[PDB]
RNA sequence: UAGCCCUGAAAAUGGAUGGCGCUGGAGCGUCGGGCCCAUACCCGGCCGUCGCCGGCGUCGAGAGUGGACGGGAGCGGCGGCCCGGAGCCCCGCGGACGCUACGCCGCGACGAGUAGGAGGGCCGCUGCGGUGAGCCUUGAAGCCUAGGGCGCGGGCCCGG
RNA sequence: AGAACUGGCGCUGCGGGAUGAACCGAACGCCGGGUUAAGGCGCCCGAUGCCGACGCUCAUCAGACCCCAGAAAAGGUGUU
């Protein structure tokens, strides 16, 4: 997967074909993060084939709908569990973010795994994402925003070069 | 403004540059007449960029405008009065030339017979006295 | 078999009057069926962690 | 680019004869008029046989012609052949059939016209039957030549029957090894 | 080749029903527009007659 | 699937192709099918004597789909004016070459 | 434990992320929306080739995807005193181009090329048989030419 | 040095790889408008002169894009 743009949470269910041996298969369900629902119903068969004896020929999906959050305005803390690949071996990883939505924090993970650990999006498997409540966070960068009456200024502001004239007689103050 | 033929279209020509032979600037034992290059390693036959172009049938001119003179006529060189009279029923589409061997005595008479017959001659005032 | 039970099933459509279409077709795309999750709710599965 | 084809797009038939015979050139103008205008398939076979070569228009004898007109149904038709009519010496009497050919030979049009038949060209064929109605267009035996018995697999392959190019027939001329099992082998 | 979907009356040479499919979707989106312009008025009208 | 991009077209995608880029073959010639005659004069043996009846067999795939599809010359489409993405990997993998199942409609409108 | 960075890390003309340079990036990773241009793709022109044709109806009188006469019976319609019957053009004597059939026209698809193979040449050189009631001391051939042109080209014509 | 399968080069120009037989796109009649592929968009050099997003990194030998043109084991209370 390329994880192009912001990601998007999907609920995908599906079940294997009803054989003459087995009628009514159990119809499993997953939680896929993908940029569109064609990739999402492809990522469903990547994980289901790793856990059950199902594949796209001998199964189908019976729902692929975008599930999205019941509070896009509340600020939430997300702790997520990872299974990325490194150059030497593969690792388990816990990781905490802070965003207004589930899909925007997992997008913030793939940007961060590429930034810190150089881990490409085909090599990292999200295990579970859930919103966690404060005083159960363990990452002190997320923890330092838990402050009622939090305050800081903006130091040393820079933007808008060449738009405001390339050639001016005016040394631009950085506040 | 002499005899003003029938409908003259806008002559496109696809090229006005007279294809020259390769390595003909460099020698004078090589005339400018086109020969196509048949060498195994040269760059004009193998058609690299920025080099001497080579003719093909794609440069050919429009069939309704081929052999048109810049005045709008199509020449037909004559030698006497009698084959100037063969150009009577085509005088608004074709024109006559007097050949270079016709003497100034006989060229004087066949340049007046063409004016009666309303034929444009392309060299009317050649070899005057 | 499907020249024997095809010639005779051709002449069953002449006594009964129909258009059985005895030529075989490949596997068609699947019909719009209807699945049922009666009683329960679907199973949430998730990828296992890595341990050697 | 569109494909990777190894071109056979130029079909290789004849759209005109290679002859400069100005009397065959007027038959072509007559029949390719009648080909594209009368809406019949007789006149298209006769038009394409006039384009053919001297080899592809083999001669037709008199006793293939009257043998293919003793048949049931042919009792009043005309035998059109694009090619010459010769006569067998083998045949003894001739019926009063009506023929139509390029170039009947002189003894052939004497024995036809003794019996009371009629000889035609392709000009008065069109005036008689423009559609070609009631015609048996006959052909000559085009693999009857001396050249086709030299054509085949190879004269020295198994069973082969292929007649080698020897310069003279006889003993001591290509008869020794490869042709009998004693001297060497036999194909 | 003049283009269908770009000029009329070439479509109507290929499809006569294209015209009556087209004024039916111009008659109704004029009356769905006259409804919604009047309804958006009809809220703030008496909301102003309140004030 | 390395060489093709494909998917399932909706009603106005098949509508836009037959009108704007639709051409027909009769014998060997690629004609503009700008008449309801030329569809009936050849493919009228199958009851699909007009343009929009040719569009009905090829969207709601019917009995004479094969003969109606072979009648159409393959759509010589224009270059995609939005650009593409990577052209050499799969549509799932980030590129475009493969099945995309309703997103081919967004590409046809760029192609056509 | 693994990302970047560093140590390990030494070659002879002066030197190479291509250079200049680059550190709120002009570096690395993960993405976005714009934007740039191939002889590729789409639309149009023109050239050739190939495929399938058309037109001998120059038929301003030709008209025919069905056709006539003349008799046994019925109308709608043309002129009534409800009985009814072919008119061959003419007040205009008229009406473009064409089709070297080896020609002309139409439509569609195509066009890399060594070795090699075919075709076309109204490309060119020398000589012959015919032919232009050809050309010329009122200036031929040849040569020269910031002259004018034609042909995709081979080449050619004209002016001086 | 020698095989297998397929594609190429040789016989082949063009766009990109600074450069180039073989890499990546794409194959070529002569042009006009449109669009793209691979590849890019400080300035050479057409195009980010976007108020682009998020981090990682300081080197007294930084790093910088398929083939492809330079490095390993080991090690660092250097930072993440
Ligand atoms: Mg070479
Ligand atoms: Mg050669
Ligand atoms: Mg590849």
């Amino acid at each position: 997967m390329k994880a192009s743009g912001t990601l998007r949470e999907y609920k995908v269910v599906g079940r294997c074909l009803p054989t003459p041996k087995c009628h009514t298969p159990p119809l499993y369900r997953m939680r896929i993060f993908a940029p569109n629902h064609v990739v999402a119903k492809s990522r469903f068969w990547y994980f289901v084939s790793q856990l059950k004896k199902m594949k796209k020929s001998s199964g189908e999906i019976v729902y692929c709908g975008q599930v999205f959050e019941k509070s896009p305005l509340r600020v939430k803390n997300f702790g997520i569990w990872l299974r990325y690949d490194s150059r030497s071996g593969t690792h388990n990883m816990y990781r905490e973010y802070r965003d207004l939505t589930t899909a925007g924090a997992v997008t913030q993970c793939y940007r961060d795994m590429g930034a810190r650990h150089r881990a490409r999006a085909h090599s990292i498997q999200i295990m579970k994402v859930e919103e966690i409540a404060a005083s159960k966070c363990r990452r002190p960068a997320v923890k330092q925003f838990h402050d009622s009456k939090i305050k800081f200024p903006l130091p040393h502001r820079v933007l808008r070069r060449q738009h405001k004239p390339r050639f001016t007689t005016k040394r631009p103050n950085t506040f | 403004a002499a005899l003003r033929p029938l409908v003259k279209p806008k002559i496109v020509k696809k090229r006005t540059k007279k294809f020259i032979r390769h390595q003909s600037d460099r020698y004078v034992k090589i005339k400018r007449n086109w020969r196509k290059p048949r060498g195994i390693d040269n760059r004009v036959r193998r058609r690299f960029k920025g080099q001497i172009l080579m003719p093909n049938i794609g440069y050919g001119s429009n069939k309704k405008t081929k052999h048109m003179l810049p005045s709008g006529f199509r020449k037909f060189l004559v030698h006497n009065v009698k084959e100037l009279e063969v150009l009577l029923m085509c005088n608004k589409s074709y024109c006559a030339e007097i050949a270079h061997n016709v003497s100034s005595k006989n060229r004087k008479a066949i340049v007046e017979r063409a004016a009666q017959l309303a034929i444009r001659v392309t060299n009317p005032n050649a070899r005057l006295r | 078999k499907r020249v024997k039970e095809n010639d005779q099933k051709k002449k069953e459509a002449k006594e009964k009057g129909t258009w059985v279409q005895l030529k075989r077709q490949p596997a068609p795309p699947r019909e719009a069926h209807f699945v049922r999750t009666n009683g329960k709710e679907p199973e949430l599965l998730e990828p296992i962690p890595y341990e050697f | 680019g569109v494909d990777i084809r190894h071109n056979k797009d130029r079909k290789v038939r004849r759209k005109e004869p290679k002859s400069q015979d100005i009397y065959l050139r007027l038959l072509v103008k007559l029949y390719r008029f009648l080909a594209r205008r009368t809406n019949s398939t007789f006149n298209q076979v006769v038009l394409k046989r006039l384009f053919m070569s001297r080899t592809n228009r083999p001669p037709l004898s008199l006793s293939r012609m009257i043998r293919k007109m003793k048949l049931p149904g042919r009792e009043n038709k005309t035998a059109v052949v694009v090619g010459t009519i010769t006569d067998d010496v083998r045949v003894q009497e001739v019926p009063k059939l009506k023929v139509c050919a390029l170039r009947v030979t002189s003894r052939a049009r004497s024995r036809i016209l003794r019996a009371g038949g009629k000889i035609l060209t392709f000009d008065q064929l069109a005036l008689d039957s423009p559609k070609g109605c009631g015609t048996v267009l006959l052909s000559g035996p085009r693999k009857g030549r001396e050249v086709y018995r030299h054509f085949g697999k190879a004269p020295g392959t198994p069973h082969s029957h292929t007649k080698p190019y020897v310069r003279s027939k006889g003993r001591k001329f290509e008869r020794a090894r490869g042709r009998r099992a004693s001297r060497g082998y036999k194909n | 080749k003049k283009n269908p979907l770009k000029n009329l009356r070439i479509m109507l040479k290929l499809n006569p029903y294209a015209k009556t499919m087209r004024r039916n979707t111009i008659l109704r989106q004029a009356r769905n527009h006259k409804l919604r312009v009047d309804k958006a008025a009809a809220a703030a009208a008496a909301l102003q007659a309140k004030s | 699937e390395p060489y093709i991009a494909w998917g399932y077209p909706n009603l106005k995608s098949v509508n836009e192709l037959i009108y704007k880029r639709g051409y027909g073959k009769i014998n060997k010639k690629r004609i503009a099918l700008t008449d309801n005659a030329l569809i009936a004069r050849s493919l009228g043996k199958y009851g699909i004597i007009c343009m929009e009846d040719l569009i009905h067999e090829i969207y709601t795939v019917g009995k004479r789909f094969k003969e109606a599809n072979n009648f159409l010359w393959p759509f010589k489409l224009s270059s995609p004016r939005g650009g593409m993405k990577k052209k050499t990997t799969h549509f799932v993998e980030g590129g475009d070459a493969g099945n995309r199942e309703d997103q081919i409609n967004r590409l046809i409108r760029r192609m056509n």
